[PDB]
């Protein structure tokens, strides 16, 4: 899905 | 005092260089060891190699490329021609490997000292200078690129995290558009973004280094730094809290943005120029802003880390060579006093074995 | 090398 | 073809 979450 | 230290290591209009070939598309630095610069000298195109410990004694040869770029640290030269790739070691006069792409190199760039990065209009590959190795594929495009001016290439350490930066004119500003992808999971994630570098770093504790992807980006809403670790911690390991902290520009310098980082692991620090040459230092840990004052007048268009120091080193377009490093002494001193900031001095003071927090 | 002022 | 002239 996403690789990061900021 | 100051907690960085400017110098000047050269001036290229004082080696003849023609300031038209001073330039982003013409002037390649892939490490402080070697600077290239492609010029016509009436009918022929040369390449002009200037060795950094040699300075005044630059060597002119001909060439038919559109690009040169030279090895990070041996006076080998990759070389290409449209879909025409060759690598030349310099002092064996020997043409050491050729390749045929199928699609024109719109940015090169050496990613170590033994692989060369590939960035076409649709893919990036890798290709290695060892044994018999051909390019490799390591990932497909994302259409958030599509149309832009690629300007930086980087990965981790171990090259399992890929970085291609681009940039386009969109509502009148500079906008960053970044390409993150895993290798390991084979997923990209657009990022908007200016500049970037990854780093190790090893948080007091951990068994390991974690493995950080720093950013900067002029968006919308503003400026923002974040360091955010990628991946999965390693067994054991404490997770990296992301941080995140303004990039502050003054309002006379409202069409500057972020085009250079590089990051120190001697220090823990990040530097950050912008396009309109203001330099920025800031904690690798907190993102705290350490620094900023203006380094050039003129863009600075090309960087590379500079070894002796671990700082910056980069070439404007009047073609002065200048780097930025930490002042050893200074900079501990310097967060206690005058940023007021006690408890970042100590820190920083006993994490990179810096003098001046015996008082604080 | 060079020492530099800075330009602000 | 060549890109580099080194003689």
């Amino acid at each position: 899905e996403t690789l990061l979450d900021l | 005092i100051l907690p960085i230290r400017f110098q000047e290591h050269l001036q290229l209009q004082n080696l003849g260089i023609n300031p038209a070939n001073i330039g982003f598309s013409t002037l390649t630095m892939e490490s402080d060891k070697f600077i290239c610069i492609r010029e016509k000298v009436g009918e022929q195109a040369q390449v002009v190699i200037i060795d950094m410990n040699d300075p005044s004694n630059p060597i002119r040869r001909p060439i038919s490329a559109d690009s040169a770029i030279m090895n990070p640290a041996s006076k080998v030269i990759a070389l290409k021609a449209g879909k025409t790739l060759q690598i030349f070691n310099i002092e064996m006069k020997s043409k050491m490997k050729a390749h045929t792409m199928t699609d024109d190199v719109t940015f090169w760039k050496w990613i170590s000292l033994n692989t060369v990065a590939l960035v076409t209009d649709n893919a990036v590959y890798h290709w290695s200078m060892e044994g018999e190795s051909q390019p490799v594929k390591m990932f497909d495009r994302h259409s958030s690129l599509a149309g832009c001016q690629i300007i930086n290439y980087r990965t981790d350490a171990k090259q399992k995290w890929l970085l291609l930066t681009g940039i386009s004119a969109q509502q009148n500003r500079v906008v960053g558009a970044m390409q993150l992808y895993s290798v390991d999971r084979k997923v990209s994630q657009p990022i908007e973004g200016h500049a970037a570098s990854f780093a190790q770093f090893k948080m007091e504790g951990n068994a390991e280094e974690s493995t950080l992807f720093c950013f900067a980006v002029r968006g919308q809403a503003g400026g923002k730094l974040h360091i955010i670790e990628v991946g999965t911690p390693p067994t054991g390991n404490q997770p990296f809290p992301k941080k995140a902290v303004d990039v502050f520009f003054p309002p006379e310098a409202q069409n500057d943005f972020p085009v250079a980082m590089q990051i120190s692991e001697k220090h823990d620090v990040v530097f950050l120029i912008t396009k309109y040459g203001y330099i920025h230092l800031y904690d690798l840990e907190t993102g705290t802003c350490i620094y900023m004052n203006r380094i050039s007048g003129e863009t600075i268009f090309v960087t590379a880390p500079h070894e002796a120091t671990a700082g910056i080193i980069g070439v404007n377009r009047k073609g002065q060579v200048l780097s930025v490093c930490v002042e050893e002494e200074n900079i501990i001193p310097y967060i206690t006093n005058v940023l007021q900031n006690p408890d970042l001095a100590l820190r920083m003071a006993v994490r990179n074995n810096l003098a001046g927090a015996e008082e604080l």
